[PDB]
């Protein structure tokens, strides 16, 4: 399974705070998605590889009907660490937080886990959490603050029928569940339908703490968005904030090379210490 | 402080009928109330445990009913020779000792445990006042560290008196005679379990034994074993 | 009491002021806290054990003793934040037909380690010999049922006790307390502490087309401009409450005394009267 | 120690209302207790666990145990409710702290007697009996709350039904002996080391719990009072 590659534009941007904001233009420094950059592009057509969690994800979820109906979260899974599965079957997105070494495989009933320990925490929101060429795009922006879970979500019909691939456009997502359960999770897997009786490809990016700056519009939604990391041109809009800049010559950050390498050099020490030839002895003393 | 007859003599073997008034309650709980035939010389013997289901002995003493609120422990048609004292226990109320009864004589005529598993003491013979003697009852038989063991002493005219609880592992509860003078101290887990003096008061001259069951809150055990005591002989 | 509930409770507002009238308690002692101030703190989770013990055993159930329960059945370590709440249950809990139903686990080999269960049913083993299975002389029933009756005093009839342990390790509480409010005055310099974040201010009636998912407001400054209602989902406009300056206009402490006062931003309606820009 | 109106005032027709303030350590881990007593008869309890009321109390009475301090409510006070009230409290030290008493004057079966008073010799005193009649002494505790002439209430000693850990006063610790017996309703109560500061009646009260006010924090109360002696040593 060769992982290809993608392009992330103008998608992975999300609401920071839950703060109302109009007509201002705000900066805030978050775990953020890094504008065009390398975002796997992982076919369902199968593959479920257990990718890392360092700090968030940009989990893509294209489907037809019910491809994709769920992903779980750890850092041992072998029964030592708390897991979290978020599966999205019908009318119930009932999550759990309990400790059990489900499979190496879940494919997807009970066939997800094998056996049960004691559930410090589970969640029973009612609420699911999930033509010729208007298929549905869904993209949920996940992080590891110690608070709560940091569950985003954004659901949207796409115009073209192009190849699978993130189409040109911005989109903020909003919250929807804050799980306070605290566990460490360094890892995540895909839980995909099987339904075997291409298809679906799912993308998974990795956030990045980074600077922004978000355009807020007259009734509180954010309408674009600029990286202080991805142009010489955006670091003018970043240290001045304004989306259109004027002509002339602006300052910025200021450049300086960090060293690779580290010098120690002592003086030559030619005598050490005649403790050797004290501690030698066949008879050191009474 | 319990209620029984001093002495019981008339008509021997035919109404005799001894029991232990003094209770003015149900008993407490556990509805068991023990007899001890306490016998001048050798250790005391088991009777019967509960008011009915009497141990393997003698089967001419039973029916021990709890009339109105004293068992009744029916002694008639035993026999016309016996020189002994019967003891009855009550009051199985949360750590309350001196569970006993008086000395009561039912001395029908008047004129006319071993090889179980272990007896022995220390025989302290002259006991200085005060200082601090171990006695011992090493049992090569039934665990000396897992089953509820108990000490109760008993001096000349005065009845018998709970002195000392110890349970499996984790209580050192002690009897309101010595309030706090009196430390029990486990021996080795496999070779016996021993007491402890503690500098006495004048008042531990009582001769002592080592049961191997509880009284009060008393458990079948197989067998109710005891074991010949010692006198100490204070010299105050 | 050899198999009691561990109820893990969370994600609520513990009202411990509703359990002072639920049933009529005989117990209600907390060693770590007051019950007053218990609803002003939050929790992770609160661990339910309940239990059936005597009247007479209520006391061993503390932090720190010795007993037949107490060492054998369910100990408390010494530093137990909860409270021992218990009561006597003998109307349903007792019928005159054989209550061979619990039991208390009159034989051990140790005390067990505190807030553990030990469900366990095999035979007493006394040592000294190699129990397979067997019941005489050497090894019996480790159990032993009650003797509860009707008929009976208390001190020995059923009292049922429950203990609520807290802890709070780290992870976020979730269990606080029941909040309280007050009634929405209308625009007035007034104070308001509207979920957490707090100020004084005038609150009045906003055309604000907040998001569904939005409950705060700012401005270009880091101060809160407008606030929806935790509890009723009406937004509020907060303005500062009327201050200004005071200026005093003298013609001359030379010629007369009578001076002029000047509210700057003042609307003559919220200090002749003459009203400029 | 617990701070209580010395002698408040009330008109006809309205509501009053008497409060006791305590700390923590009694009223913030236990229940307030309001006893009624009428000048010149026995004692009798009022109000018991903040919350329920006795069969002879009627509604016109009621409790609160709004934070560290319990409140009294008399809705429609009358001329029978001219009388003392009492707040009592169990404090985590061990003891019966009782409160100091409240004149509200507004100016518009089973017995449980006992005796053993009389005055005696200085120093030493003699033993304080108590009897009653068929009322199941084993499942209900007793104690002994003497009253001066004139002065207020104060808790002496307890004995609960089971017979077993008994608690005294601060004052009265180790020179006071209670006990009990196996015959009839009775308590026995020897006093030694006499001050001559004992002129009081010494009420053999009567409780409703099992156990010692230590453990059930919640039930303990006293119920109908007894007609003691008047024991005045005066040296
Ligand atoms: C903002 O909301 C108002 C009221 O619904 C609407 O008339 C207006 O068109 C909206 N404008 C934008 C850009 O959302
Ligand atoms: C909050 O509770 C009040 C009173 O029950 C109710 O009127 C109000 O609608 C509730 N909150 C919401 C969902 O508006
Ligand atoms: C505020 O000042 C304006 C000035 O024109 C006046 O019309 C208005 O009545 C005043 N009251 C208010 C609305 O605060």
């Amino acid at each position: 399974l060769p992982p290809a590659y993608t392009n992330s534009f103008t998608r992975g941007v999300y609401y920071p705070d839950k703060v109302f904001r109009s007509s201002v233009l705000h900066s805030t420094q978050d775990l953020f998605l890094p504008f065009f950059s390398n975002v796997t592009w992982f076919h369902v057509i199968f593959d479920n590889p257990v990718l890392p969690f360092n700090d968030g994800v940009y989990f893509a979820s294209i489907e037809k009907s019910n491809i994709i109906r769920g992903w779980i979260f750890g850092t041992t899974l072998d029964s030592k660490t708390q897991s979290l599965l978020i599966v999205n079957n019908a009318t119930n997105v009932v999550i759990k937080v309990c400790e059990f070494q489900f499979c190496n495989d879940p494919f997807l009933e009970f066939r997800v886990y094998s056996s049960a320990n004691n559930c410090t925490f589970e969640y029973v929101s009612q609420p699911f959490l999930m033509q010729g060429n208007f298929k549905n795009l869904r993209e949920f922006v996940f992080k590891n603050i110690d608070g709560y879970f940091k569950i985003y979500s954004k659901h949207t019909p796409i115009i073209v029928r192009e190849p699978e691939d993130l189409p040109q456009g911005f989109s903020a997502l909003e919250p929807l569940v804050d799980l306070p359960i605290g566990i460490n999770i360094t890892r995540f897997q895909t839980l995909l339908a099987l339904h075997r009786s291409g298809a679906a490809a799912y993308y998974v990016g990795y956030l990045q703490p980074r600077t922004f700056l978000l355009k807020y519009n007259e009734n509180g939604t954010i309408t674009d968005a600029v990286d202080c990391a991805l142009d010489p041109l955006s670091e003018t809009k970043c240290t001045l904030k304004s989306f259109t800049v004027e002509k002339g010559i602006y300052q910025t950050s200021n450049f300086r090379v960090q060293p690779t390498e580290s010098i120690v050099r002592f003086p030559n020490i030619t005598n050490l210490c005649p403790f050797d030839e004290v501690f030698n002895a066949t008879r050191f003393a009474s | 402080v319990l209620t029984q007859p001093p002495s019981a003599s008339g008509s021997p073997g035919q109404s005799v009928t001894i029991s232990c008034t003094g209770t003015s309650s149900d008993f407490g709980g556990y509805n068991s109330v023990s007899w001890y035939q306490q016998h001048p010389g050798k250790a005391p013997k088991l009777m019967i445990y509960e008011v009915s289901k009497r141990p393997s002995g003698v089967p001419d003493r039973f029916s021990g009913s709890k009339s109105g609120n004293t068992a009744s422990l029916t002694v008639s048609g035993l026999q016309a020779e016996d020189e002994a004292d019967y003891y009855c226990s009550s009051y199985a109320g949360s750590n309350n000792f001196d569970v006993f009864g008086t000395g009561t004589k039912v001395t029908v005529l008047g004129g006319g445990g071993g090889s179980e598993v272990q007896l022995v003491e220390s025989g302290g013979g002259l006991i200085q006042p005060g200082g601090s003697l171990r006695l011992s009852c090493a049992a090569s038989g039934f665990t000396v560290s897992s089953n509820y063991m108990s000490w109760v002493r008993q001096a000349p005219g005065k009845g018998l008196e709970w002195v000392s609880v110890i349970y499996s592992g984790g209580s050192t509860y002690y009897a309101d005679s010595v309030k706090g003078r009196f430390t029990i101290s486990r021996d080795n887990s496999e070779n016996t379990l021993y007491l402890q003096m503690n500098s006495l008061r004048a008042e531990d001259t009582a001769v002592y034994y080592c049961a191997r069951g509880e009284i009060q809150p008393y458990y079948y055990y197989g067998m109710d074993v005891w074991g010949q005591g010692t006198t100490v002989t204070v010299s105050s | 009491v050899y198999a009691w509930n561990r109820k893990r409770i969370s994600n609520c507002v513990a009202d411990y002021s509703v359990l002072y009238n639920l049933a009529p308690f005989f117990t209600f002692k907390c060693y770590g806290v007051s019950p007053t101030k218990l609803n002003d703190l939050c929790f992770t989770n609160v661990y339910a054990d309940s239990f059936v013990i005597r009247g007479d055993e209520v006391r061993q159930i503390a932090p720190g003793q010795t007993g037949n329960i107490a060492d054998y059945n369910y100990k408390l370590p010494d530093d137990f934040t909860g409270c021992v709440i218990a009561w006597n249950s003998n109307k349903l809990d007792s019928k005159v037909s054989g209550n061979y139903n619990y039991l208390y686990r009159l034989f051990r080999k140790s005390n067990l380690k505190p807030f553990e269960r030990d469900i366990s049913t095999e035979i007493y083993q006394a040592g000294n010999k190699p129990c397979n299975g067997v019941a005489g002389f050497n090894c019996y029933f480790p159990l032993r049922s009650y003797s509860f009756r009707p008929t009976y005093g208390v001190g020995h009839q059923p009292y049922r006790v429950v203990v609520l342990s807290f802890e709070l390790l780290h992870a976020p509480a979730t269990v606080c307390g029941p909040k309280k409010s007050t009634n929405l005055v209308k625009n007035k310099c007034v104070n308001f502490n509207f979920n957490g974040l707090k100020g004084t201010g005038v609150l009045t009636e906003s055309n604000k087309k907040f998001l569904p998912f939005q409950q705060f407001g700012r401005d270009i400054a880091d101060t809160t401009d407008a606030v929806r209602d935790p509890q009723t989902l009406e937004i509020l406009d907060i303005t500062p409450c009327s201050f200004g300056g005071v200026s005093v206009i003298t013609p001359g402490t030379n010629t007369s005394n009578q001076v002029a006062v000047l509210y700057q931003g003042v609307n003559c309606t919220e200090v002749n009267v003459f009203q400029t820009r | 120690v617990l701070t209580q109106p010395p002698s408040a005032s009330g008109t006809p027709g309205q509501r009053v209302t008497i409060s006791c303030s305590g700390s923590s350590s009694n009223i913030g881990s236990n229940t307030v207790n309001w006893y009624q007593q009428l000048p010149g008869t026995a004692p009798k309890l009022l109000i018991y666990s903040n919350n329920q009321r006795p069969s002879g109390v009627p509604d016109r009475f009621s409790g609160s145990k709004s934070g560290t301090s319990a409140s009294l409510a008399i809705s429609g006070l009358q001329s029978e409710d001219e009388a003392d009230y009492y707040c009592a409290a169990w404090d985590d030290s061990l003891n019966w702290v009782f409160g100091g008493g409240t004149k509200l004057t507004v100016l518009g079966e089973v017995q449980l007697v006992e005796s053993g008073g009389g005055v005696v010799q200085p120093g030493g005193s003699l033993r304080l009996s108590c009897a009653a009649s068929g009322f199941r002494f084993d499942d209900h505790a007793m104690h002994w709350v003497r009253q001066a002439p004139g002065k207020g209430l104060e808790w002496v000693s307890v004995i609960s039904g089971d017979g077993g850990s008994t608690y005294y006063a601060d004052s009265v610790k180790g020179r006071f002996s209670i006990s009990r017996d196996d015959s009839k309703n009775s308590l026995y109560l020897q006093m030694n080391s006499l001050r001559t500061e004992d002129t009081a009646l010494y009420y053999c009260a009567k409780d409703r719990s099992y156990g010692p006010p230590d453990v059930f924090n919640y039930e303990y109360g006293m119920d109908v009072w007894g007609q003691g002696t008047t024991v005045t040593v005066s040296s």
